[PDB]
């Protein structure tokens, strides 16, 4: 589900988030007096925030909508299915729907294939920039790894959104590290505080890096609570790669 | 002493240790990745690890669900795996992994999508049992750059051994294993016999040993000798 | 031959007469005599006047199996005959690289003693420091070092016995050999400085 009690740290973006994707879902009585067309999407670039999918699936569960990727990471790529018209009529069908690919985020036939649905994407984003079947039909953009390029190039800024996300709210360091901490077991006598304010330069991803890093001495040692002296290791574990 | 203690501990003690697992609420990883154009193996560590531990194993032919059809993917992997996972511990080594993970835009070729589809069902059906499944899963691929992201992704794969430069111990250790069902004596000596093949680079090495093997089989010599080590490089 | 058996039947009323009377890749006695590794059998027969440099079709020398097997006696004795200190076999290999694998010490120093060539190389411009380095032999670097021996041997690939230390990532020979003046700026073919092997 990943509703609001597993996403946290972003209050700012989701108070700005709310009038770009919130605003047909509760109040479109404002087309008169303001004026407001559907736009192309948002996307966030910069380091991964450990979270990137839980937002987009945080903002769909709350708006009871579906979730249908394009690339089809987990047993739906071939589901819905020249394999383009088919997620048309499906987004038909399904008016409220939100569009996030996960898996995308060689040089001869990964750019082949790859290509292939960048192509796909974009003459879908022909056919929804020329005609419209129903609303409530947006794409969002993962722009987090270094292969990401094409999004980021192809979006500047110009007709689409952007927003600065390099330090989201430092609590993409912190709160959400303490809600991966509230899935796992998690001790009483624990401070992630200091081991999560104390983990600069390196990137964003700390989160994931910490816990599936300290998995494995948590694995070794194989204690029954995760105690802090793990997560110290698990810093010095992802800092060596840097 | 850090490689034998890291698959140690990443091999034998998450096959009999399920319920501590079960206890600490972390799962053990047991994906086991190998790559290396030049070096082809898929033989001396899939049959050392398949003969470390003396149990059942299922091995499967890289195209042994290549059949065109739709809905018995699902059957044959999830018979296999509950055989696996019910019958006995088993190893399985899954190879030829580039044919079945290319993706394809036209749909005409529904046997292509379909079989990535298997791929990335059993793909899938492992990260949903990753809460202490009853098999291991090793895997192994030559060309790892038409492979999609999903395969290298961590979490499924968090282990790589690769083969780029192996030193002397490694050497006496999968020479050893390798040896010790042969015939040796104190002229066999492969140390420049696998670093003359580091330099022309050529597949199944220990395919080529059991080809010295059939030339020594002959019953004109008991013990091999570096005739037929040379003689089994220089022809085949 | 006769001598696995005869050796082995341990008859010593019938060896000496045996040596006193008179394989499939020409393998004379002394072969077989460093083999087994006695030392009145080595003393006995290099006694009568065998040939001490008897080479087969490969070019493997007693010596290579003297010191491929662990011997000290037996290599006193060949040196105590002459035997070559710097033969060719088929793949171009000295007893040295051998002395060196086995990590024996007495054979070692007995052998550049006598006036071996510390820096003979083989088929693949290799030494001895290769293996004693990649092994993690410690002593066997250093009775290397009693004798002054080259550090900047360089393999037909390119690589020097630095590249095969901290590939071991033995942390004490490596800074062993650093801190005795190995040359950290040697490339090989791939161009991987010995900075960048040592994880």
């Amino acid at each position: 589900d990943s509703t609001y009690e597993m996403i946290g740290g972003l209050d700012k973006q989701i108070k700005e988030i709310k009038e770009v994707i919130e605003l047909p879902v509760k109040h479109p009585e404002l087309f008169e007096a303001l004026g407001i067309a559907q736009p192309k999407g948002v996307l966030l670039y910069g380091p991964p925030g450990t979270g990137k999918t839980l937002l987009a699936r945080a903002v769909a569960h709350h708006t009871d909508c579906t979730f249908i990727r394009v690339s089809g990471s987990e047993l739906v790529q071939k589901f819905i299915g020249r394999m383009v018209r088919e997620l048309f009529v499906m987004a038909r069908e399904h008016a409220p729907s939100i569009i996030f690919m996960d898996e995308i985020d060689r040089l001869e036939g990964g750019s082949g294939g790859d290509s292939e649905v960048q192509r796909t994407m974009l003459e879908l984003l022909n056919q929804l920039d020329g005609f419209e079947a129903t609303k409530n039909i947006k794409v969002i953009m993962a722009t987090n790894r270094i292969d990401i390029l094409d999004s980021a190039l192809l979006r500047p800024g110009r007709i689409d959104r952007k927003i600065e996300f390099p330090p989201p709210n430092e609590e993409a360091r912190l709160d959400i590290l303490k809600i991966h901490s509230r899935k796992m077991n998690l001790t009483r006598g624990i401070n992630l505080r200091k081991i999560a304010e104390l983990m600069p330069g390196a990137s964003g991803a700390e989160v994931k890096g910490v816990c599936t890093e300290a998995g494995m001495y948590a694995l070794r040692e194989r204690r029954v609570h995760v105690t802090q002296e793990d997560f110290e290791m698990a810093v010095a574990k992802v800092m060596q790669k840097d | 002493d850090i490689q034998k203690q890291e698959v140690r501990e990443a091999v034998e003690l998450p096959l009999t240790h399920f319920e501590l697992y079960k206890q600490i609420g972390i799962d053990p990883p047991r994906g086991v990745l190998m790559y290396g154009p030049p070096g082809c193996g898929k033989t001396m560590l899939a049959k050392a690890v398949a003969h470390h531990t003396t149990a059942a194993f299922i091995r499967v032919v890289g195209s042994e669900f290549v059949q065109k059809y739709l809905g018995e993917g699902p059957r044959m992997v999830r018979d296999v795996f509950r055989l696996a996972k019910e019958n006995a511990p088993a190893i399985i080594f899954i190879d030829e992994i580039d044919a079945i993970a290319t993706k394809r835009f036209d749909a005409q070729t529904g046997a292509d999508r379909e079989v990535q589809r298997i791929l990335l069902e059993l793909l899938n059906q492992m990260d949903g049992f990753d809460q202490n499944v009853n098999v291991k899963v090793i895997m192994a691929t030559n060309r790892a750059d038409t492979l999609d992201p999903a395969l290298l992704r961590p979490g499924r794969l968090d282990r790589k051994i690769e083969f780029p430069l192996p030193d002397r111990r490694q050497k006496r250790l999968i020479f050893s294993t390798i040896t010790s069902k042969m015939n040796l004596s104190e002229e066999v000596d492969l140390e420049d016999y696998v670093a003359r093949p580091d330099k022309i680079s050529g597949a199944d090495i220990n395919s080529i040993c059991q080809e010295s093997g059939m030339l020594a089989v002959r019953e004109n010599r008991y013990i091999v000798l570096a005739k037929d080590f040379e003689k089994a490089y220089k022809t085949v | 031959l006769m001598v696995c058996n005869l050796a082995y039947s341990g008859k010593l009323e019938e060896l000496k007469e045996s040596i006193l009377a008179d394989d499939q890749d020409s393998r004379t006695a002394l072969h077989w005599a460093c083999s087994a590794g006695h030392t009145e059998i080595v003393e006995f027969l290099l006694q009568l006047g065998v040939p001490v440099n008897d080479k087969d079709d490969a070019g493997w020398s007693p010596l290579h199996i003297a010191a491929s097997a662990g011997r000290d006696e037996i290599v006193k004795a060949l040196l105590g005959k002459g035997a070559q200190v710097n033969a060719v076999n088929q793949n171009g290999c000295t007893p040295l690289h051998y002395a060196a694998s086995k990590n024996r010490h007495e054979i070692a120093v007995m052998l550049l003693e006598g006036g071996a060539n510390p820096d003979a190389k083989d088929h693949y411009e290799a030494t001895a420091m290769h293996r004693a380095a990649a092994k993690g032999n410690l002593k066997m670097i250093h009775i290397l070092l009693y004798y002054k021996a080259s550090t900047n041997i360089q393999d037909t690939e390119g690589n020097t016995p630095l590249h095969l230390a901290c590939d071991e990532e033995r942390v004490e020979e490596a800074k062993l050999l650093v801190s005795q003046g190995a040359s950290i700026y040697i490339e090989n073919k791939e161009e991987k400085t010995p900075l960048q092997v040592a994880k």
